[PDB]
């Protein structure tokens, strides 16, 4: 990527997955690789986008 | 025959007869109590923001 900039649209601190961030990025090569959270802050729905 | 309680009424009541009933007397207020469930709480990114 270059240039990726992360806003929050939804935030709760529930239980199951209740927060939307959406990345607006603007990527090289269009193919999907892996996102992560190294801290214990988050927790990731999915593997990959 | 001091006249009657329809043209006489403080703050513009319309007494009417076969329930002796006033009406729309435009004073006091009424409180409400809204006891809603957690079912119609929308959440945010499902409405225009």
């Amino acid at each position: 990527l270059s240039a990726a900039e992360c806003t929050l649209n939804e935030c709760v601190y529930s239980s199951d997955f209740g927060g939307i961030a959406t990345v607006k990025y603007s990527a090289s090569k269009s193919g999907k690789c892996a996102v992560h959270v190294p801290s214990g802050t988050a927790t990731l729905k999915e593997a990959a986008v | 025959k001091a006249p009657s309680l329809k043209f006489t009424a403080p703050f513009g009541c319309e007494i009417y007869t076969n329930p002796i009933r006033a009406e729309n007397c435009a004073v006091g207020s009424i409180p409400l109590a809204f006891d809603i469930p957690d079912a119609l709480f929308t959440r945010v990114s499902e409405t225009p923001t």
